[PDB]
C-alpha cells in the first residue's frame, strides 16, 4: 500500500519523466517573466508601425504628445 | 528659358519654398500632354501637382 513501509511519509506522484507537479509549480514564475520579457521586446521593436501608433500609443496620455504628426496645413500634396 | 531642371516635381516644393495651394496654382498655368483618349488622339491638359 505504501512505497516505503517503514516511513509512510513518502508518496509517489503522477509524472511523465520528471514533469512532476512540484517542479512545474516552481517553474511557473520563470515562464511568466520570460513571456513578459518577450512581450516587452516585441512591443519595443514595433513602436513605429503606423497602425500601432494610431491605435495604442497616441491614446496614452503624457507620452501621446511625442508620437504624433506635427506638420501644419502645408502637408502631403 | 534655356536650361532644364527635369528632375524636380511640383510636389517637391510644397513645404520647402511653397505651400500646397500656391504650388497647385502655379502648376495649373503650364500645359502638358495627357495620353490617348477614346479614338486615340493626343490632347493637352492643365498642369497638376505631380508633374
Amino acid at each position: 500500500i505504501s512505497f516505503f513501509p517503514n516511513k509512510p511519509m513518502y508518496h509517489v506522484q503522477p509524472h511523465i519523466s520528471f514533469i512532476t507537479p512540484e517542479r512545474t509549480m516552481k517553474t511557473i514564475p520563470a515562464f511568466s517573466r520570460w513571456a513578459f520579457a518577450a512581450v516587452a521586446g516585441v512591443f519595443v521593436f514595433a513602436m513605429q508601425v503606423p497602425k500601432v501608433k494610431t491605435t495604442i500609443l497616441q491614446p496614452i496620455a503624457f507620452i501621446g504628445d511625442h508620437f504624433k504628426d506635427k506638420t501644419p496645413e502645408e502637408d502631403k500634396w | 528659358a534655356c536650361h532644364s531642371l527635369n528632375l524636380i516635381a511640383w510636389r517637391h516644393l510644397v513645404g520647402v519654398t511653397h505651400t500646397a495651394d500656391e504650388a497647385k496654382q502655379m502648376a495649373s498655368e503650364v500645359e502638358y500632354e495627357d495620353g490617348p483618349d477614346d479614338e486615340g488622339n493626343m490632347f493637352k491638359r492643365p498642369g497638376k501637382l505631380s508633374d
